[PDB]
Formats: C-alpha cells, sequence, structure tokens
C-alpha cells in the first residue's frame, strides 16, 4: 500500500507568520493528493484537492503544490481560524491512506 | 443541502450506519474513515456509486460495507472486534477523488 | 481513428481537461469510450433529428452545425464536418465550451450513465502521462 508521510507533527506559530507541511507518498499517487483541515472537536473539511485546487470557499492565502510523490501545503500570513491539524490523503487507486497530520498551535 | 450523518451501537459483530442526504448513492462514493481519541484519521473502506467496494489492506478481513441505494444509508460493519478499534467513526461523500462532506462522527468503544 | 486508452489520455491532458473544472481526467476518457468507444468518426442519429458526431458526439442541434437539424443553435461556432479528424483539438474545444461549471459533464448521456459513480481513474491508471 501507499504510505504518506506528513512533516512536521507540530508547528507553532503567530498569526502573519507563513508556514509549510509537507506530505511525500511511498510511491507516486499522480496529483491526487487532497489537503483538510480539522478543528478541535469537529470532523475534517476538505481545503485543496487535485494537488493545487482550493475547494470552494477556502481563503486564497492556502496554496497546494507538487507532483510524484512530493507535495506540500502552504499557508501564507495565517490567521486565528488558520489553527488546528491538518492532514493530506491519497486518493490513487485502493486503498486510499492518510498522512499521519500536523498541529498547527498558537506561538 | 448534502448531508451525512452516522449512528452506531456506542458501546460493543457491530454496524454502523451512514444516512445521506441531498444527493444520490448511486452517483457518489461513501467512504469510512476513523479517528481513535486524540489520533489521526485511518481510512476503513469505501463503496463506490456503482456498488463496488475497497477496503483498508489490514483489516479487510473485518470489515464489509454495504448500502441500499432506496433508502440513502450506508452500512459498515465489522466483526472480530478490538479495543484498537475504539474511535469516532465517520461516513464521508466522495467527489471525485476528494471527500467534500463528512458527517459529525460517532463514537465507538469496546467494551474494554 | 480508434484511440487506445492512454494515447487519448494523453491528448486530453495536452489539451486541459485534466481537472477542467474540477473533473478529473478518467472522466473524459470513460465518457469517450461510453460515447464514441474511442472512434473519432463516430456518429449516431437520434430520436429526434440530432446527429452526434466525433470522439465526444458533439450534438448537431445544440453544439455545432452539420446543416440538416431543425432548430440548430451551434453554440460551439462549428460545423460537425470539422470533428471528426484524427486531431481531438476541435471536439475538446468544443467540449470546454459545453462544461462551465461542475455539473457540466451531464452533457453526456453516457458518463452520466455510466461513468459517474464508478472508479473513472481506472480508464487512466498505468498510462504514461
Amino acid at each position: 500500500d501507499i504510505v504518506l508521510t506528513q512533516s512536521p507533527a507540530s508547528l507553532s506559530a503567530s498569526v502573519g507568520e507563513t508556514v509549510t507541511i509537507t506530505c511525500r507518498a511511498s510511491g507516486n499517487i499522480h496529483n491526487y493528493l487532497a489537503w483538510y483541515q480539522q478543528k478541535q472537536g469537529k470532523s475534517p473539511q476538505l481545503l485543496v484537492y487535485y494537488t493545487t485546487t482550493l475547494a470552494d470557499g477556502v481563503p486564497s492565502r492556502f496554496s497546494g503544490s507538487g507532483s510524484g510523490t512530493q507535495y506540500s501545503l502552504k499557508i501564507n500570513s495565517l490567521q486565528p481560524e488558520d489553527f488546528g491539524s491538518y492532514y493530506c490523503q491519497h486518493f490513487h487507486s485502493t486503498p486510499r491512506t492518510f498522512g499521519g497530520g500536523t498541529k498547527l498551535e498558537i506561538k | 443541502q448534502v448531508q451525512l450523518q452516522e449512528s452506531g451501537p456506542g458501546l460493543v459483530s457491530l454496524s454502523i450506519t451512514c444516512t445521506v442526504s441531498g444527493f444520490s448513492l448511486t452517483g457518489y462514493g461513501v467512504n469510512w474513515v476513523r479517528q481513535p481519541p486524540g489520533k489521526g484519521l485511518e481510512w476503513l473502506g469505501m463503496i463506490w456509486g456503482d456498488g463496488n467496494t475497497d477496503y483498508n489492506s489490514a483489516l479487510k478481513s473485518r470489515l464489509s460495507i454495504s448500502k441500499d441505494n432506496s433508502k440513502s444509508q450506508v452500512f459498515l460493519k465489522m466483526n472480530s472486534l478490538h479495543t484498537d478499534d475504539t474511535a469516532r467513526y465517520y461516513c464521508a461523500r466522495e467527489r471525485d477523488y476528494r471527500l467534500d462532506y463528512w458527517g459529525q462522527g460517532t463514537t465507538l468503544t469496546v467494551s474494554s | 481513428k480508434v484511440f487506445g486508452r492512454c494515447e487519448l489520455a494523453a491528448a486530453m491532458k495536452r489539451h486541459g481537461l485534466d481537472n477542467y473544472r474540477g473533473y478529473s481526467l478518467g472522466n473524459w476518457v470513460c465518457a469517450a469510450k461510453f460515447e464514441s468507444n474511442f472512434n473519432t468518426q463516430a456518429t449516431n442519429r437520434n430520436t429526434d433529428g440530432s446527429t452526434d458526431y466525433g470522439i465526444l458526439q458533439i450534438n448537431s442541434r445544440w453544439w455545432c452545425n452539420d446543416g440538416r437539424t431543425p432548430g440548430s443553435r451551434n453554440l460551439c461556432n462549428i460545423p460537425c464536418s470539422a470533428l471528426l479528424s484524427s486531431d481531438i483539438t476541435a471536439s475538446v474545444n468544443c467540449a470546454k465550451k459545453i462544461v462551465s461549471d461542475g455539473n457540466g459533464m451531464n452533457a453526456w448521456v453516457a458518463w452520466r450513465n455510466r461513468c459517474k459513480g464508478t472508479d473513472v481513474q481506472a480508464w487512466i491508471r498505468g498510462c504514461r502521462l
């Protein structure tokens, strides 16, 4: 099965800073990578699909990139509503898997 | 008005139901995902609009997903339950390779 | 001409259909499979004066003009005759005018009845693109 390695496990940041999260796949996932944001006590919400496309309603300060086996999510000048956890998930064939998650916390 | 809501046993063979509305199960997949308390997301499996099913490889022998298109319900059945199965279980709609709408989840605790 | 699925997937990707309006590449290859069986010269006349042409079966009453269909609208502003070549350019150009949002692929009955709800990505895995 293709496994996703997400890093870092945690990030301490302040409003206005820019942070990047990485997700590399053990095998080529051909751009089929999505990102989710999850707030404390809530369900995950789609942020980015097919590597670079922002889901409806997601602010442009979020950007996704990558190809082959390596992907990244970048948040430019992060805001209060951005703190929480982030997970990547691939959709190249089955089974699908998720990265281990990253917690973005207030510095 | 796309909506999904999980219904389950709470404490516990087990079956969890995902009741959906706002779309037809014949045209969308529904994935099952779980998350142990304070942990990350784990993919369990899915049922495609056309009825085909795919599962987490390590858990394949204990999982069974099925649905009733006419009742807009999807079912996750698990057997040989284990304490490692304690977690919040979510069903989520898949639209063309992204999970775009998710239920609030249902908490499951294995009588342990 | 009859395309192999991978060869078609590569051409559709070069012509910008991969994730066009949010529809992944396999949807388009799947549509061509069930609409024309990958044949660039496919034709099909319907009960109504309409006739569909090409790899993506573009309709002669709403999208292309064949000059023999009652109520012709020609929204793609192009002759149907021009949509039967081995080069898929014109057909893709028209397909992009047809799909303006995320409900757009319903423009193809076969995609709606036989591709939607299936693993359309299976039509492209293993293809080099």
